[PDB]
RNA sequence: UUUUCU
RNA sequence: CGCAGAUAUCAGGAGGAACACCGGUGGCGAAGGCGGGUCUCUGGGCAGUAACUGACGCUGAGGAGCGAAAGCGUGGGGAGCGAACAGGAUUAGAUACCCUGGUAGUCCACGCCGUAAACGGUGGGUACUAGGUGUGGGUUUCCUUCCUUGGGAUCCGUGCCGUAGCUA
């Protein structure tokens, strides 16, 4: 759900935030939680690697279970919904038959105490794993794998979604979220369904502090800048730079895939933007 | 809609006696039962403005009658409330 | 307790005599509830109109059942969970 | 303007079972028959209208094939 | 390539036709237009151009042996009776005419009338 | 096709 | 828009809106309006018996509610259609009538505004005043097959033509 606050106080006027309907507890099994440290987006060099990234607040990380094929054909129960920073969506708490416990992603729609299965043959209920071989054309699914025994690793965000096109041999296609067509082999293995909690996008902060304990830093304007670290710096006033804008370094706009890379031979076309 | 056995064992239970069936107790009884299962259709059913049309027209029927028990008799008209438990 | 005419449409792979077991199993719940009186008729492999499932045959059955709206509502939801079958119809037997 | 046969007490009952008396009220479009010429009262017409269309859904008849 | 059996399908628009010659699986082996015959202009809707186009088909489909044909027409009429007469007497023998044209069940929305 | 003003 | 493989055709899949033939100067609702199919709940109307209450009837300033499309707020979806805006063609001038593109909107859920030639341009209730001619529903009686717009009597709704009267 979606709550929006009642204004108050000046810095807070319009700022809104997600009621949390769909969370179950606030403890995480103290067997599968593993600690993370503050990191401050330097690296071993000591160099800032990106400028205005950094501070923020303590963060420990859960693990998931991006294979999901090491135990094929064993049913698992929906038990709860846990809430997670590290990624923007919820995710969901399962109880093997077996006696083993994993984690997921929480798709969209799934509530506590259900049924979900995992096996090669499984049924077409949401949540389910199998491969992309025995899939029927038409569905949605996630968390697609880049090539077999991969894990896992495109489609992971809220509100994402892949649509699958007919199939060749081994080939398949795939509608990509950003409009592309893909095609990968279909040993690989992938998800039916979307990522729940769509409702990221309405959510309006209006402070400072919201956004600090995130840890975003701010971004000083070019124009601003001096003519020794900028290369729009410089100038009685303000003004445009007096040059087309450019990148803090030196180099333009333009072209940023690298070409004759082996996929650009191989993959079909390219982004639209606002059609 | 009412049915023949409730309907039958209101208007025994409300009835003057055993043969009248047009008395102002028996009609209440069964305009009160009417409005109140009604509404207990309508508050889930939300948008069906015709019953809501229908609920008008039912509870003015309901206020005049009760008016016109008044003012034949006023004993009647406060036991008539009590018994029923409704307001005015 | 009202009077209810149904039938169902069963694809064609199946063999004709394991039907009518399937029925009964299916109408066990609703006979086990509320007491319900129950008829079967039997009759199909004939031609259809047109294209269904990507098949071409089809047994046509109808019952006659007495039960609750909930029960019919419960034994309709069943039969269109299943996969052996394609499309039920439901439709009372009185003027409504 | 011919009689509604339907209207007598010796008519047969209507439903979408009997395939024969479902096809003789449609011409060989699969269009139904207006009430011009096939002469019946509006309750029958109505009647045989309803079953005729429940048959087609039910895919008994063809969509106009 | 040689095949028995064929399936022609014609249909004409306000101001266009279209003649193809497809196999009965559906396969198409040959196709005509008046644009191919070289009409330009609002010359296309001349029933005489479609004939034309009819005859150029159908002798493509001569030389690639066809003998007997199936006309699935469709379109508004505008060179109807001609194309088939046409088609009949360039060599062409048709068993069944049927005419099947897509007709929408009151669903979408028309265009606005013309003023 | 279009075709202003007294 | 294509010659990077269009239009066309055969197979399969995705998705949104609306339901032709029944269908009409026909039916229903107070008016706006209303029809693909199945299931669940619900309002009103008419005919007869006439068992019951025993004048309990009409009206209605202010007041409350409903109320065509268009427009606004919050959140989704968006197949077709398409205000604004680009271009092409005519005209002396086109900011239009013609054509190719297309953003709100048309849809859905929750609140809003309460407006039309909302016309039968004719308020509601009551009793009376020549007929002929169609249409829907319910009861009765007789040629009587007792099938049958055969005919007779009655209540309600809906069309056309017609005297006395009224009307510039
Ligand atoms: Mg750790
Ligand atoms: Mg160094
Ligand atoms: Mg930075
Ligand atoms: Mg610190
Ligand atoms: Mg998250
Ligand atoms: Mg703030
Ligand atoms: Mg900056
Ligand atoms: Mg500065
Ligand atoms: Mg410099
Ligand atoms: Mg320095
Ligand atoms: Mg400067
Ligand atoms: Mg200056
Ligand atoms: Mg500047
Ligand atoms: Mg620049
Ligand atoms: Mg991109
Ligand atoms: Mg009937
Ligand atoms: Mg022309
Ligand atoms: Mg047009
Ligand atoms: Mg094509
Ligand atoms: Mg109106
Ligand atoms: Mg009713
Ligand atoms: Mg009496
Ligand atoms: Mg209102
Ligand atoms: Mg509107
Ligand atoms: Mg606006
Ligand atoms: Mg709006
Ligand atoms: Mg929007
Ligand atoms: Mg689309
Ligand atoms: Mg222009
Ligand atoms: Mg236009
Ligand atoms: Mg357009
Ligand atoms: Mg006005
Ligand atoms: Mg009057
Ligand atoms: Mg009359
Ligand atoms: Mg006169
Ligand atoms: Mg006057
Ligand atoms: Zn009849």
């Amino acid at each position: 759900g979606i709550r929006k606050y009642k204004p108050t106080t000046p810095g807070r006027r319009g700022a809104s935030v997600s009621d949390f309907a769909e969370i179950t507890r606030s403890t995480p099994e103290k067997s599968l939680v593993r600690p993370l440290h503050g990191k401050g987006g330097r690296n071993a060099h000591g160099r800032i690697t990106t400028r205005h990234k950094g501070g923020g607040h303590k963060r420990a990380y859960r693990v998931i279970d991006f294979r999901r094929h090491d135990k094929d054909g064993v049913n698992a129960k929906v038990a709860h919904i846990e809430y997670d920073p590290n990624r923007t969506a919820n995710i969901a708490l399962l109880h093997y038959l077996d006696g083993e416990k994993r984690y997921i992603i929480a798709p969209q729609g799934l509530k506590q105490g259900d049924v979900i299965e995992s096996g090669a043959n499984a049924d077409i209920k949401p949540g389910n794993n199998l491969p992309l071989r025995n899939i029927p054309a038409g569905t949605v699914i996630h968390a697609v794998e880049l090539r077999p025994g991969g894990g896992a690793k495109l489609a992971r965000s809220a509100g994402v979604s892949i649509q699958l096109l007919g199939k060749e041999g081994t080939y398949a296609a795939l509608r990509m979220p950003s409009g592309e067509i893909r095609r990968v082999d279909v040993r690989c293995r992938a998800t039916v369904g979307e990522v729940g909690n769509a409702e990221q996008s309405n959510i309006n902060w209006g402070k400072a502090g919201r956004m600090r304990w995130k840890g975003k830093r701010p971004t000083v304007r070019g124009v601003v800048m001096n003519p020794v670290d900028h290369p729009h710096g410089g100038g009685e006033g303000k003004t445009s730079g007096g040059r087309h804008p450019v990148s803090p370094w030196g180099k333009p706009e333009g072209r940023t895939r690298k070409p004759n890379k082996p996929s650009d031979k191989l993959i079909v076309r390219r982004r639209r933007t606002g059609k | 809609a009412l049915t023949a056995e409730q309907k039958k064992e209101i208007l025994g239970q409300y009835g003057l006696h055993d043969t009248d069936t047009g008395s102002p107790e028996a009609q209440v009884a069964l305009l009160t039962k009417r409005i109140q299962d009604l509404t207990e259709h309508l508050k889930v059913h939300k948008h069906d403005h015709h019953s809501r049309r229908g609920l008008l027209l039912l509870v003015g029927r309901r206020r005049r009658l009760l008016k016109y028990v008044a003012q034949v008799d006023v004993a009647r008209y406060r036991s008539l409330i009590e018994r029923l438990g409704l307001r005015r | 307790m009202r009077p209810y005419e149904i039938m169902v449409i069963l694809d064609p792979t199946l063999d004709e005599r394991t039907v009518a077991p399937s029925l009964e199993t299916f109408l066990n719940v609703i006979r086990k509830d509320g007491g319900t009186v129950d008829k079967v008729d039997i009759w199909g492999r004939r031609r259809l109109a047109y294209e269904i499932a990507k098949h071409a045959e089809g047994i046509y059955a109808v019952i006659d059942v007495k039960a609750e709206p909930a029960t019919v509502s419960e034994l309709d939801r069943q039969l269109n969970l299943n996969e052996s079958v394609l499309r039920t119809k439901v439709l009372r037997t009185d003027k409504h | 303007t011919r009689k509604c046969v339907f209207c007598s007490k010796k008519g047969q009952t209507i439903d979408y079972k009997d395939t024969a008396l479902l096809r003789t009220y449609i011409s060989e479009r699969g269009k139904i028959r207006a009430r011009r010429v096939t002469g019946n009262c509006v309750q029958h017409q109505r009647d045989i209208a309803v079953a005729v269309k429940n048959a087609r859904e039910v895919a008994l008849l063809p969509f106009g094939s | 390539k040689n095949v028995p059996h064929g399936a022609a399908h014609i249909k004409s628009t306000f101001n266009n036709t279209i003649v193809s010659i497809t196999d009965p699986q559906g396969n198409v082996i040959a196709w005509a237009s008046s644009g191919h015959v070289g009409f330009k202009g609002s010359r296309k809707s001349t029933p005489f151009a479609a004939q034309l186009a009819a005859e150029n088909a159908a002798r493509k489909a001569q030389e690639h042996g066809v003998k007997k044909v199936d006309v699935f027409v469709k379109g508004p009429g505008s060179g109807r009776e001609t194309a088939i007469r046409s088609l009949q007497a360039a060599g062409l023998e048709v068993g069944t005419i049927s005419d099947v044209t897509p007709q929408p069940h009151n669903g979408c929305r028309p265009p606005k009338r013309r003023r």
